[PDB]
């Protein structure tokens, strides 16, 4: 038993050139 | 963005829009958000929460002062208790008799001036303003707002206050505002525009102590 | 220049490689030769300060020999 | 001029070693050649020039 | 303005206020013309006798000693330990060259 | 509340393991707000650069 730590990815929701509706999607 | 000039200032209105380039307010609340996220994430199991996921907000909703929204919506898989909403800085134990199952969470982004630059005040005003807005619908009423003083450096949150998270969050503001990514290039950027620049540390001297530090594997030539 | 003499090329059959410069030597030529080059220092160190010659620690002596003002 | 010319010629030097062997730390017994160094070399800044008071 | 003269302070344990009027004027700042004639008089006497005293055991006047008119002085300064003293004392005409390098 | 102190350190290191610097970071946050990633140049540049920051760890 150690502390390992495995940090996930934070892919950041797309803003601009979404090309889509006005509301961020989920 | 989130910069209110009271005024027509040609010069501090370029200075303001040039400090702001490349669409650097929305860009700042959403890495926040992400930010929040993520630090709450990384031991949210162990403080009794069930999935968190952030809400369809809009762009604009991340500078329009008169329409608000929630930004994260983390379920709990328990009746958490709803604390009464009050300020962070408050070390009172205070929680009325009621409890729910969904928690949210907000984040504000605010350019106080001299005088507007009380953080707490200003966010508790907000909070209680949110919770009876005609259009500022978020799903939980024990939903928390947080502030970032951004043109005064400061950040304060007087929200509902989830049992064991008030500290948790303390802890996520403080990381946050000491080492914010999107925070730390808008203080690069205004320190640039300003024409302020710190004096950078130089090199240490290699005492006595330091003398067998130069065989490393970085290559030095004692010129 | 006679004490780097001696400590360079103690033996005169004793020379640098004729690729190279500083004088080659194996651990003891080395030792032998560092001792005499620290004797001479330390010499020139107590005619300098006008103290006693070994009277000064080991990091003492080794920031005296990196050039420290000591 | 002289210690310019000498600083623009270290650099050149350093440029001429390739990359891949670059000090990554540039120790200068000169007091007062630091500045010129890191002027002339501006654009390699991969070396630190540290200060080593004792002059070897 | 004592009501806008409150700073801030951005603590670690939350938000701490702080405390702090009339801006100076030079009115009073720069010493009047009598005032400073009579205190030039008084230096001039003051570092004349410094000087022959130290004359006396024929030693220089150092900047330590009589360095209590380092500021005030008699010609409204004393800057007698000034550099090139002897080389500027030789040029003389200072305040005529001074007033009719108006037209040049 | 529960009682303890929180464990918390969180960071932006890339999906290849290497820390991003708070440049790169922010420059990684644009590019996703944005939706564009890097030209062609640019992603030369980049493969340069990490050859010869790899080999230089190498020795």
């Amino acid at each position: 038993a150690y502390a390992i730590n495995v940090s996930q990815k934070r892919k950041y929701r797309q803003y601009m050139n979404r090309k889509g509706g006005f509301n961020r999607p989920l | 963005t989130g910069i209110f000039m009271h005024g027509k200032i040609p010069t501090l209105k370029i200075s303001l829009i040039q400090i702001f380039r490349a669409h650097l307010w929305q860009k700042i609340h959403e890495s926040i958000v992400m930010d929040l996220c993520q630090v709450f994430d990384q031991e949210l199991d162990a403080l009794e929460i069930e999935t968190v996921q952030k809400e369809t907000i809009h762009p604009r909703k991340s500078y329009k002062m008169n329409s608000s929204c929630a930004d994260i919506l983390l379920f709990a898989s328990y009746k958490w208790n709803v604390s009464r909403p009050s300020l962070l800085a408050d070390s009172k134990d205070v929680m009325d008799s009621t409890t729910t199952q969904k928690y949210w969470i907000d984040i504000q982004l605010r350019w106080g001036d001299y005088d507007s630059h009380d953080i707490e005040r200003y966010a508790r005003a907000k909070f209680l303003d949110y919770t009876t807005d005609n259009m500022s619908i978020y799903p939980s009423p024990t939903g928390v707002l947080i502030a970032i003083d951004l043109a005064y450096n400061l950040h304060s949150a007087y929200g509902n206050w989830f049992p064991g998270s008030k500290p948790l969050i303390q802890q996520a503001m403080a990381k946050i505002m000491k080492a914010n990514p999107a925070l730390y290039v808008l203080r690069e950027r205004i320190r640039k525009g300003l024409q302020l620049y710190s004096s950078e540390p130089t090199e240490p001297y290699l005492s006595s102590q330091n003398y067998g530090e130069l065989f490393s594997n970085q290559i030095i030539w004692f010129v | 220049n006679d004490r780097a003499k001696v400590i360079l090329k103690p033996d005169k059959t004793t020379i640098t490689e004729p690729h190279h410069i500083w004088p080659t030597l194996t651990d003891e030529e080395w030792i032998k030769v560092e001792v005499q080059l620290k004797d001479l220092i330390l010499a020139d160190y107590g005619k300098k300060n006008n103290v006693n010659v070994a009277s000064l620690t080991q990091s003492e002596i080794r920031d005296i020999i990196l050039g420290m003002e000591i | 001029l002289a210690k310019w010319k000498t600083a623009e010629e270290v650099a050149a030097l350093i440029r001429s070693l390739p990359v891949e062997e670059q000090p990554k730390q540039i120790i200068v017994t000169r007091k007062g050649m630091l500045d010129p160094l890191e002027v002339h070399l501006l654009d390699f800044p991969n070396i630190v020039i540290k200060g080593s008071e004792l002059q070897l | 303005p004592q009501s806008d003269l409150r700073w801030s302070k951005q603590t670690d344990v939350g938000i701490t206020h702080f405390r702090s009027q009339l801006i100076p004027n030079l009115y009073r700042y720069i010493q009047p013309w009598e005032s400073e004639f009579i205190d030039s008089q008084r230096v001039w006497a003051e570092y004349a006798l410094k000087r022959q005293e130290a004359i006396a055991q024929n030693r220089r006047l150092t900047l330590e000693d009589l360095e209590d008119s380092w500021d005030r002085g008699i010609p409204r300064i004393n800057t007698l330990f000034q550099k090139d003293r002897h080389t500027l004392a030789y040029d003389k005409g200072w305040r005529v060259r001074t007033d009719f390098k108006q037209y040049q | 509340k529960d009682g303890y102190k929180p464990d918390v350190k969180i960071e932006y290191v890339d999906e290849t393991g290497r820390k991003l610097t708070p440049k790169e970071a922010f420059r990684q946050l644009s590019h996703r707000f944005h939706g564009k990633g890097s030209g062609k140049m640019k992603t030369e540049r980049r493969m340069k650069k990490l050859d010869e920051e790899a080999l230089l760890k190498k020795m």
